[PDB]
């Protein structure tokens, strides 16, 4: 895609310092690659390697970054849309996985607090229990916001142990 | 133009006469 | 002994350099055979040496295809013996 | 210009580290709870642990993202 | 003064050094600016800031120096 | 510079929290619930209850200001490195170097130290002799301090 | 047998296997799609 | 002339007489007894 | 006067995952569960203290033994993987046509996240990680050239770990021996000399004769590896070995009528380095494993056992006493059969001291073909074994604190050796830290007074050769008389046992096998160093080991235990009083001296022995400049530090940007550790209280409850950390240099 310039940053794909930043690794591999006679192991494998980095190359190209004075592409995470691909949806994806970890983490600690003996089961895990409160924490946010609604996700003042100040 | 012997003197009895108040404020402040 | 084992290393040279050049390229290629494509799942389902020792690596089988090729007649190859009980594990 | 930025900087962080330090000392000597009783400074004695909480929330968000893009560049 | 007339090609000078402890090369090598003695220089822009100020010779500096022993005193 | 004052942010809101966690903790804790009977500075309150080392507001302050002078070293050597491109008119170094932290530690730390270090050596000695001198005290007290 | 079951289910074991799965899945991920600076779009 | 000499006098005045005047001063007063 | 012979319980402990399913069933206070999280830290912590665990010797014999048995089976993984990788992984048959020019290299990495630029262009049309272990150049040694005999003796290493674990477990849970087994240490001289030793180099020797010695002199003379005979055809077929050298047509006549010298083409006593592989001469080192074997075999005859000749090591120790030390020796035998811990602080003293003689010699006189110039190996084979020397002698410290504080009894130790020492502490420990002073100022001022007088302009002032000489005549001394040695005092030696005492600079391919090491004002200096470094350590370990049971300070300090944070902040303060706390100190300042040696080391070697000769002079790595830069600190920070830094930090985008990485994170672990260094614990927890309140805000609250790090172990993470940090950090340093400058 084709991004407009941003922040005084022209896109990667139309960036000569992008187009050099290209050339001189693959000059690199190439001058790795010279000593190497093209039979042996090492020459496919450096061979192979150019190929990544063209190809890395140029997916960043198409990719719609904005690359700086240096040549390397940059990041907008102001919200813009036509770079929410950069922070904002990975940033969503880590939001949700963390929550799910999360979730899971306290689903688990709650649960196994009414356990008889719920130290002991601290170290060694209920692993059926555990694996069913894990996928159950994949409706993560939904459940969190159940308990924000209800008043249960946040203990109350009085319960909590303070220091006598 | 350099300073004159006269005035670095000067300033140095200045001096001088300022640190015999700095033991004057000293004293009473150890009292 | 020494002279004759001299003379035949002059006269056999570039075979052995030839030798030496495929097993350190299967040494290497032995870290990359699923990047490049050789023992993939099928193929090393079992061990991928085995693979290479039975059925067919590009770099791998190479080396034991070499590995004994003109070598000196009446001693058993120094690169590999005659038999042997297979690889612990393919490994 | 570089030896008075330094100069000044270094001067600044450590008369922080005073003031906070005299702070302290204030909640010491000079704190007394019975007249200060319901006023914005009790009130930072009894919510003190969230504030301590969120200073390591913070703290910790921080050092981890920027080490981390520090190590991965 | 010399300072002030070419401040970008002289550097400044804060005080003369006489340390016991130099060798030749020591003397010979701290002597800057002007001076025919060993010196320091000045890196804390009293120059820059005097010479704003409008103080342009060693007169008025050390007119200045009297007053504030003075003041001191 | 974002990646710079990020460190920066983090360098003041460490300090901070040892800072504020000193003063709101100096007149008790659940570990030393009556610490205002002990006074601003005192060594601890023994090893037991688990050990009650650095424990005193004093302390705290003693822990920040480790924390305080690495945030200053933080801000002056990105003041101090972006100024040094600027003058040398090569901005290009500092925005390309700064954004990793070997970059700081060759093109900044060890890049900039070559004249420094050679103030004396065996082939005589220049201007700068004072302060590879001043350089070495600073590393000597430094080390002693620990 | 069982309590070798329950050795395994206990803290370290359990994070060694987790985080060598975890490693796995994310080399794996790297090497099918690997190089990826942005999510594409 | 205040140049040439003033140095020469002040820096061993304020850097070994003065020093060591004030350590033994300060030496003689902090284990003077209380009475 | 005891029988020697096999005693064993039968299946004195069924084999059963019960114990696993239950955590720290070997304690008391872990066995009942977690309280606080500091359970964790314990239960590691006291994983190993056997004596913690049971109060009878047999039980801790028997599990001493079989987790000896599993060290050596993880040994034998070890070994095995290395053996392996080097067959499977490796360009060691490339490496064995042109050891030269083609780096080693067993390691190769997958390419998966660009990580395959570390495979780096080692030559043989192979790329990998190159190795610095030495292990191609002990293969070479050893008489192997194919990656078969490697693959095959990496899988009997595998056997054997399987064997070594087998043997723990019938060891520990089918035929555990009973504690008089152990207590028969004259039994145990008898066969660790004769049959350990012994029979070992005896074995060895064999091989380097049989093996190694005919298929090193083929390389020797040029021949192909893949030519060359297998060692089944030389050892069994006695024309082919007697081809190579004449004395085996003679069989074993000449060894059992003593007529030995007819043996003397390959049991010589040559001296110095092979001058086309620059390592030790294969016959000297064949000559020299057959005499450690019978000298090892005669010297396992000294203890009787079972039958009236021998010696009693009980009588031999009460029978040395004198006027100075009371009753001498008298109960020492009773400490070391009746306590493992003395026994094991013995041991690691010697294994330590052991192991830095060992990088010492090797750096001195390559032992293996093509060693010495590979610079690479030598330096990490030299620092190597230097870090685990040092380490090693720091737990000598500690266990020697540990058996007096724990295992000591003053009933059976009333006017010996030992007693002695604990009644005149104080005149050791205040000798020592005279001894420490002075050597610190002396040798400080060496260093800081030039670095004053290069600074104030006055190099006629310095130190340096030039100005003052402080030569070191004595070691000047023991360099001619080692140079002189085959003419007068050793005159069956064709050659000095190094080429470092003087003469005829050994050179292999261009590149320096061995130089003489000259000794001016700046090795002086840093020897005296080297003296002041050392014995601090050993003043830090010797006040913990004797001070571990009371003090002035605190007289009750036996009770207290071995590893005990403090007495309180009375008596004006007592931290870091406990013995564990002096191996603490003691260990950083071992650290310290380490780092010291091992600089010396690079840069004396870099500097004045390794380079390459062009026909005109020596080229050397750094040009000689340690000579007149290294009596000042600044000029080790310019001039080694700053200078030899430019390959580590630049190493990135070529394959020591590994080193570049780890460079950076050993700096990083190196800081982190004074996080814990200079906090304590009561900061820490008050954090954790907040913390916990953020948590049980939210009913996050773990049923373990967090807790701080103990005191001891905030300053044992401190220590680790900075082990790891600076250590690493020189590893990484040495590392990228060495093999970037070649
Ligand atoms: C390669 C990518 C990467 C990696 C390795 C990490 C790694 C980490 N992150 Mg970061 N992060 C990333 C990308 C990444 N992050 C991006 C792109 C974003 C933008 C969304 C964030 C935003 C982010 C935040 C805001 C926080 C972290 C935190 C953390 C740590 C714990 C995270 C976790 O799941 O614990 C397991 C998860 C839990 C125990 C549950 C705790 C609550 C989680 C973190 C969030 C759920 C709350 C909810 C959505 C409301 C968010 C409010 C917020 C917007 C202020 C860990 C060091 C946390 C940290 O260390 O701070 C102290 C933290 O607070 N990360
Ligand atoms: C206007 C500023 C100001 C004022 C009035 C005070 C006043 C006070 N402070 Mg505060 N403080 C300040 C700034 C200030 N401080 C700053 C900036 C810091 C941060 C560094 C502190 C940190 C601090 C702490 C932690 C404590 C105090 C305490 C005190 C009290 C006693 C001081 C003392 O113990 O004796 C005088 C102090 C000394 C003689 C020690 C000075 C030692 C210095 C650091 C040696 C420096 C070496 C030198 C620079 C090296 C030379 C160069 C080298 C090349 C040779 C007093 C009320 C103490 C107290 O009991 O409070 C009630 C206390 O516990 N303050
Ligand atoms: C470079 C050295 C270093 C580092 C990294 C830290 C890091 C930290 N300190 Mg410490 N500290 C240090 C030096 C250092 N300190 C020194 C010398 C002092 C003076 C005594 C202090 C004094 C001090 C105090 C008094 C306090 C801190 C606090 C903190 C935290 C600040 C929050 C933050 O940045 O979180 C980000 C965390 C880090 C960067 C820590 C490292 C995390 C790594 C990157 C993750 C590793 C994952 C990886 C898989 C590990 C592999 C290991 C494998 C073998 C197991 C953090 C844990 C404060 C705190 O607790 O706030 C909550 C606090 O109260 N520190
Ligand atoms: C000191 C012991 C030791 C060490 C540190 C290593 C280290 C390594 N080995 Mg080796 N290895 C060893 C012993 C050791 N090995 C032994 C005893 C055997 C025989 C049983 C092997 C057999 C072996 C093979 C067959 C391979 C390795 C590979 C590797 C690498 C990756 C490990 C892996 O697959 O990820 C861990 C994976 C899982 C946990 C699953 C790594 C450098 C791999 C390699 O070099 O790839 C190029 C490889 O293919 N090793
Ligand atoms: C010829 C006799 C002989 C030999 C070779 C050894 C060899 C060894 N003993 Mg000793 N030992 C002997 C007799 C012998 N022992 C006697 C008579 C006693 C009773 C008084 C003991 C009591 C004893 C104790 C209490 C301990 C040892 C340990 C060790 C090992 C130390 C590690 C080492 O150096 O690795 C060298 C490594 C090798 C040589 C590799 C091969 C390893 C195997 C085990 C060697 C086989 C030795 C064995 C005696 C012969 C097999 C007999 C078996 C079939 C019954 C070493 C393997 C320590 C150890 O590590 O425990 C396992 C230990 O704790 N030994
Ligand atoms: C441990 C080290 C070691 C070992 C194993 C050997 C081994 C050998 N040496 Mg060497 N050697 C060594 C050290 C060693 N050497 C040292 C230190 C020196 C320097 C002095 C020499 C110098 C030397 C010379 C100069 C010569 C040898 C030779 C030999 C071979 C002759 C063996 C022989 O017939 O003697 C007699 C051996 C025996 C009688 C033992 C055989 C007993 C068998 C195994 C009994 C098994 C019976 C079983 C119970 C039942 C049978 C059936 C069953 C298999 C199913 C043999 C391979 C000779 C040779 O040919 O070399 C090429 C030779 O000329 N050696
Ligand atoms: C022959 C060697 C030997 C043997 C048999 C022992 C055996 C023992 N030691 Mg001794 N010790 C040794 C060497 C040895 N040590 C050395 C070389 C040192 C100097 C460092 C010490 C210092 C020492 C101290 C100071 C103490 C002991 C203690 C003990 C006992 C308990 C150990 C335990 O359970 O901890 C299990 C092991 C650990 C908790 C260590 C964990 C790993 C650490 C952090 C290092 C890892 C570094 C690693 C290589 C770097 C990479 C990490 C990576 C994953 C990132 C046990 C009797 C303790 C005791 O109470 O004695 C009775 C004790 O206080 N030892
Ligand atoms: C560079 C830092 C540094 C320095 C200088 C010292 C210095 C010292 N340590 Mg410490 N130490 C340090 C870091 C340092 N340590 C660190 C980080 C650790 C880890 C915790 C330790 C751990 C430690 C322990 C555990 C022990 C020491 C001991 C010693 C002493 C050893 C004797 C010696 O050096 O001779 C004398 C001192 C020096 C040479 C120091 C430098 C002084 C120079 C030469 C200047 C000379 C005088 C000069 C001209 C000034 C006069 C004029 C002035 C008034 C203006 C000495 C006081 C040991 C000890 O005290 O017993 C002897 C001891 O047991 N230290
Ligand atoms: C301990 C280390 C050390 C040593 C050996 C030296 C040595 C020296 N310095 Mg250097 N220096 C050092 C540290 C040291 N310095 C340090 C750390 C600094 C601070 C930066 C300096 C700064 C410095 C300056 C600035 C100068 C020197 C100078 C000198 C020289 C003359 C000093 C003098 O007059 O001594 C006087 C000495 C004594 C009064 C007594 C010495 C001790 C006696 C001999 C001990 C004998 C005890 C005996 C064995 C006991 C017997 C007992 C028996 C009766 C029973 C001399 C070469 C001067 C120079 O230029 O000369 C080259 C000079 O200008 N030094
Ligand atoms: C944007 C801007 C603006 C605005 C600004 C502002 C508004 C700022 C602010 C700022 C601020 C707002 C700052 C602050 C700071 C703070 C601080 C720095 C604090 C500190 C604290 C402390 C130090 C404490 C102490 C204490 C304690 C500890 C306790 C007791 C009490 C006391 C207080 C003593 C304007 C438009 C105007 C202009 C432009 C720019
Ligand atoms: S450890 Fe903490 S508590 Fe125990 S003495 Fe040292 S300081 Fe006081």
């Amino acid at each position: 895609r084709d991004v407009q310039p941003y922040a005084g940053l022209t896109p990667c794909k139309t960036s000569k310092a992008f187009a050099k930043r290209e050339k001189t690794e693959l000059k690199a591999l190439e001058k790795r690659l010279k000593k190497y006679d093209p039979e042996s192991a090492p020459a496919l494998a450096l061979q192979a390697t150019m190929e990544k980095t063209k190809t890395r190359f140029a997916n960043y190209g198409e990719s719609g970054l904005l690359c700086g004075k240096d040549g390397l592409p940059h990041l907008i995470v102001d919200g813009n849309l036509e770079h929410l691909g950069e922070f904002a949806i990975p940033g969503l994806g880590f939001l949700y996985v963390a929550g799910w970890i999360g979730y899971a983490g306290r689903s688990y600690i709650q649960e196994n607090k009414t356990a008889s003996k719920p130290t002991e089961g601290e170290i060694i895990i209920d692993v059926p229990k555990a694996l069913g409160l894990m996928f159950q924490a994949g409706a993560w946010p939904l459940l969190a916001g159940l308990e924000l609604k209800n008043g249960t996700l946040t203990a109350p003042e009085s319960e909590i142990t303070v220091s006598p100040r | 133009m350099p300073l004159s012997d006269t005035q670095v003197f000067t300033a140095l009895f200045v001096a001088l006469i300022t640190g015999i108040l700095s033991l004057r404020l000293g004293t009473q402040l150890y009292k | 002994l020494t002279a004759d084992l001299l003379a035949r290393t002059e006269a056999n040279k570039s075979l052995n350099d030839q030798k030496r050049a495929a097993t350190s390229s299967a040494n290497f290629e032995r870290s990359r055979l699923v990047t490049d494509g050789f023992c993939q799942f099928p193929q090393n389902i079992f061990g991928c040496q085995n693979a290479a020792e039975k059925g067919s690596v590009k770099f791998l089988s190479d080396d034991m295809a070499i590995e004994c090729e003109g070598t000196a007649d009446g001693k058993t190859c120094s690169s590999k013996a005659p038999g042997a009980y297979p690889s612990f594990l393919g490994l | 210009q570089a030896a008075l930025y330094s100069h000044h900087q270094y001067i600044a962080g450590f008369i922080m580290c005073g003031a906070f330090a005299h702070g302290a000392i204030f909640f010491i000597r000079d704190y007394d709870p019975e007249a200060n009783k319901g006023n914005v400074l009790a009130r930072m004695l009894e919510h003190k642990e969230a504030i301590i909480s969120h200073l390591s929330w913070v703290s910790l968000f921080l050092g981890f993202h920027t080490l981390g893009l520090y190590v991965h560049n | 003064e010399k300072w002030g007339e070419d401040p970008l090609h002289v550097r400044p000078i804060a005080h003369t050094i006489w340390d016991p402890h130099f060798g030749q090369p020591a003397v010979e090598a701290f002597t800057r600016g002007g001076a025919s003695a060993p010196v320091n220089i000045a890196y804390s822009g009293v120059y820059q800031w005097w010479y704003t100020i409008g103080m342009r010779t060693n007169v008025d500096l050390y007119n200045g120096s009297l007053f504030l022993l003075f003041v001191a005193g | 510079d974002f990646l710079v004052h990020h460190a920066i942010a983090l360098g003041l809101h460490t300090t901070t929290l040892i800072l504020v966690k000193g003063a709101l903790d100096a007149r008790g804790s659940k570990l030393m619930p009556d610490k205002k009977d002990f006074g601003y500075s005192f060594p601890c309150d023994g090893p037991g209850r688990g050990g009650t080392c650095d424990i005193s507001a004093w302390d705290a302050f003693y822990l920040a200001v480790f924390w305080e002078l690495n945030t200053v070293s933080w801000t002056v050597f990105y003041f101090h490195w972006k100024h040094l491109a600027l003058w040398q008119g090569n901005s290009a170094q500092f925005d390309e170097s700064s954004t990793y932290i070997m970059g700081w530690l060759r093109d900044y730390l060890w890049l900039n130290s070559s004249q420094l270090i050679n103030g004396y050596n065996p082939f005589g000695m220049n201007s700068l002799s004072v302060w590879a001198w001043m350089f070495l005290f600073g590393h000597l007290i430094y080390a002693t301090g620990f | 047998m069982k309590n070798f079951q329950i050795y395994l289910s206990t803290a370290p074991v359990l994070a060694a296997v987790w985080f060598t799965v975890l490693a796995g899945i994310l080399i794996e991920l790297n090497r099918f799609f690997p190089d990826a600076l942005s999510f594409p779009l | 002339m205040a140049a040439s000499l003033l140095p020469s006098i002040f820096v061993p005045l304020v850097g070994l007489v003065f020093p060591a005047v004030a350590m033994a001063s300060l030496f003689l007063y902090i284990e003077k007894e209380q009475v | 006067i005891k029988t020697v012979k096999i005693v064993v319980d039968r299946d004195p402990v069924p084999t059963s995952f019960e114990k696993w399913a239950k955590p720290g069933h070997f304690s008391r206070t872990l066995a009942k569960g977690p309280a606080t999280t500091t359970w964790v830290w314990d239960l590691h912590a006291d994983a190993h203290d056997f004596d913690s665990h049971t109060t009878d010797l047999e039980d801790i014999s028997r599990k001493v033994f079989s987790a000896h048995f599993g060290q050596l089976g993880v040994i034998f993984i070890w070994l095995s993987g290395m053996y392996f990788h080097g067959a499977r992984f490796s360009n060691y048959e490339a490496w064995l046509s042109d050891p030269t020019h083609i780096k080693p290299s067993a390691q190769v990495v997958w390419p998966i996240v660009g990580q395959e630029i570390l495979n780096g262009d080692v030559g043989g049309g192979f790329q990998g990680v190159q190795i610095t272990s030495g292990f191609f150049q002990l293969w070479r040694g050893s008489g192997i050239t194919s990656e078969l005999q490697l693959y095959s003796t990496a899988i009997g290493a595998l056997i054997c770990a399987g064997l070594m674990f087998f043997a723990g477990w019938w060891h520990y849970h089918k035929a555990a021996p009973k504690l008089e087994w152990f207590q028969n240490v004259e039994s145990m001289m008898n066969h660790h000399l004769a049959g350990l030793l012994g029979l070992g180099s005896l074995a060895w020797a064999g091989h380097q004769i049989h093996i190694a010695l005919p298929v090193n002199t083929l390389l020797d003379a040029g021949v192909d590896p893949k030519e060359i005979p297998l060692p089944h055809e030389f050892m069994l077929n006695r024309a082919l070995m007697a081809e190579l050298y004449p004395s085996f047509a003679k069989g074993l006549t000449p060894f059992f009528t003593f007529n030995w010298t007819e043996y003397s083409d390959f049991l010589t006593f040559r001296g110095g380095l092979n001058p086309v592989t620059g390592g030790l001469w294969l016959t000297d080192m064949a000559h020299h494993h057959l005499a450690i074997a019978v000298l090892f075999l005669v010297a396992g005859h000294q203890y009787r056992t079972n039958w009236g000749i021998g010696h009693s090591m009980k009588e031999i120790l009460e029978a040395h006493k004198g006027p100075f030390t009371g009753e001498g020796h008298k109960g020492l035998y009773e400490i070391l059969t009746t306590s493992w811990h003395a026994q094991l602080a013995i041991n690691l003293a010697l294994m330590g001291s052991l192991s830095i003689i060992v990088s010492h010699h090797m750096y001195s006189m390559p032992p293996y073909p093509y060693l010495a110039t590979d610079y690479g190996t030598q330096l990490s084979l030299f620092t190597h074994h230097m870090w685990i020397g040092g380490f090693c002698i720091c737990g000598a410290a500690a266990h020697a604190a540990i058996f007096m504080v724990r295992d000591y009894d003053p009933a059976t130790n009333y006017n010996n050796v030992l007693d002695r020492v604990l009644r005149h502490r104080d005149a050791i420990i205040s000798h020592l830290n005279w001894v420490c002073i002075f050597l610190g100022f002396h040798s400080f001022g060496l260093y800081i007074h030039n670095d004053t007088m290069s600074a104030l302009g006055r190099p006629q002032d310095m130190f340096s050769d030039t100005a003052i000489q402080l030569q070191p005549i004595f070691a000047q001394f023991v360099q001619h008389t080692h140079a002189l040695a085959p003419e007068l005092t050793a005159p069956t030696a064709a050659g000095s046992t190094s080429a470092s005492w003087g003469g005829d600079i050994v050179a292999v391919g261009g590149k320096i096998a061995m130089m003489p090491i000259s000794l001016g004002t700046s090795d002086f200096m840093v020897h005296h160093i080297h003296a002041f470094t050392i014995h601090v350590t050993v003043l830090i370990l010797l006040k913990g080991v004797l001070f571990a049971r009371s003090s002035r300070l605190i007289p009750d300090k036996a009770n207290l235990g071995f590893r005990f944070p403090c007495d309180g902040p009375g008596r004006g303060g007592t931290c870091q009083v406990s013995a564990w706390d002096h191996v603490f100190l003691g260990l950083f300042w071992m650290y310290n001296s380490i780092s010291i040696v091992i600089f010396h080391f690079s840069w004396k070697m870099q500097s004045d022995v390794w380079g390459s000769v062009t026909g005109n002079g020596v080229s050397h790595i750094t040009g000689g400049n340690f000579a007149q830069s290294a009596n000042t600190i600044n000029g080790w920070l310019r001039d080694f530090l700053w200078a030899q830094s430019s390959q580590v930090i630049q190493s990135y985008g070529s394959a020591l940007s590994a080193y570049g990485l780890i460079f950076l994170g050993a700096h990083f672990i190196w800081a982190f550790s004074l996080m814990f260094l200079f906090s304590g614990r009561g900061y820490w927890q008050e954090l954790i209280e907040s913390i916990v309140w953020a948590h049980n805000k939210l009913k996050v609250a773990p049923a373990i409850q967090p807790r701080a790090l103990s005191i001891t172990q905030g300053r044992a993470v401190g220590v680790a950390h900075y082990l790891l940090g600076g250590i690493a950090t020189t590893w990484s340093f040495f590392l990228a240099r060495i093999i970037a400058v070649g």
